[PDB]
């Protein structure tokens, strides 16, 4: 199937308290592989997966240089955004950046991304054509003119279609055993009476990889969202993921309800009934 | 805008008294990123708790996982305590062996 | 491979 590489960085200003904090992480698919934290002692891009530790010193040095430089650019960018939004030097603000590419089974480029958020909201993003920008507001419009003038799009385009895809292909081969594995969900049901009149049914999916999964309740064959509750998909902490979906159900009516589980590790969807 | 954390406290594996396991508190969907998360054993804060590196989702909301090795027993109770701007007081969520 | 971010000035 297809794969993705992503870098996520967060920069957080701390007035009075000195320089902003900057944290970046990299993932292939749903597997983290590097981190950088401006607050920590090392001051290096660090490995967070086994299959990356094999990269040579040139790699660690290049990646360290690139990520430190970005921390400084985004520290200045916070300063600039203050001015654009006429905001005071008193409060804390956040700048977030996402970057990366998707590739198909053949390893060919599918899609690239480069986007920013200020204070948790879209600021500027590269459009899917990788030739133009979306600016979310008037401030972002000022950045968009600058980036147009300086040909930022053509630079990032070349990188996403080249360096990013070539990089993704290398990582997928080095981490083949980890990354090109699919683990299907192990599933079960739980049942708890809430009263004389009602019961909760909880449909579980455990130990699955990648994180993408769908859990849906039906009653008598019909999709149901009334009286249902679905938690966010969550890391087990060992490389796999968990999720559950519950419904509140009249006592003795359990058998009418079915949970349906879709995941790419499954040749056909599973149904569960109490 | 600010977004309040969605908080889950669960074990890595289905819990059996006497078998070691990990206790997780996953917080997701929040903004701003400043957050404090403590795990409690019978109301007392657990000393050694790891967490993941700050990351975020498609909608820009942050997520973190805190965790520690542990061996559940019939006697002991566990909770996560989450301290965030959006919350008037810290939210304390008891570990429920089935959520 | 982390991006080249020199030109990303707001």
């Amino acid at each position: 199937g297809s794969h993705s590489m992503r870098y996520f960085s967060t920069s957080v200003s701390r007035p009075g308290r000195g320089e902003p904090r900057f944290i970046a992480v990299g993932y292939v698919d749903d597997t983290q592989f590097v981190r950088f934290d401006s607050d920590a002692a090392s001051q290096r891009m660090e490995p967070r997966a086994p299959w990356i530790e094999q990269e040579g010193p040139e790699y660690w040095d290049e990646e360290t240089g690139k990520v430190k430089a970005h921390s400084q650019t985004d520290r200045e960018n916070l300063r600039i955004a203050l001015r654009y939004y006429n905001q005071s030097e008193a409060g804390s603000h956040t700048l977030q950046m996402m970057f990366g590419c998707d590739v198909g089974s053949d390893g060919r480029f599918l899609r690239g991304y480069h986007q920013y958020a200020y204070d948790g909201k879209d600021y500027i993003a590269l459009k899917e054509d990788l030739r133009s920008w979306t600016a979310a507001d008037m401030a972002a419009q000022i950045t968009k003119r600058k980036w147009e003038a300086a040909h930022v799009a053509e630079q990032q385009r070349a990188y996403l279609e080249g360096t990013c895809v070539d990089g993704l292909r290398r990582y997928l081969e080095n981490g083949k055993e980890t990354l090109q594995r699919t683990d299907p969900p192990k599933t079960h049901m739980t049942h708890h009476p809430i009263s004389d009149h009602e019961a909760t049914l909880r449909c579980w999916a455990l130990g699955f990889y990648p994180a993408e999964i769908t859990l849906t309740w039906q009653r008598d064959g019909e999709d149901q969202t009334q009286d249902t509750e679905l938690v966010e998909t969550r890391p087990a902490g060992d490389g796999t993921f968990q999720k559950w979906a519950a419904v509140v159900v009249p006592s003795g009516e359990e058998q009418r309800y079915t949970c349906h589980v879709q995941h790419e590790g499954l040749p056909k969807p599973l149904t569960l009934r109490w | 805008i600010q977004r309040t954390p969605k908080i889950q406290v669960y074990s890595r594996h289905p819990a059996e008294n006497g078998k070691s396991n990990f206790l997780n508190c996953y917080v997701s969907g929040f903004h701003p990123s400043d957050i404090e998360v403590d795990l409690l054993k019978n109301g007392e804060r657990i000393e050694k708790v790891e967490h993941s590196d700050l990351s975020f989702s498609k909608d820009w909301s942050f997520y973190l996982l805190y965790y520690t090795e542990f061996t559940p027993t019939e006697k002991d109770e566990y909770a996560c305590r989450v301290n965030h701007v959006t919350l008037s007081q810290p939210k304390i969520v008891k570990w429920d062996r089935d959520m | 491979r982390y991006p080249l971010t020199f030109g990303w000035c707001f």
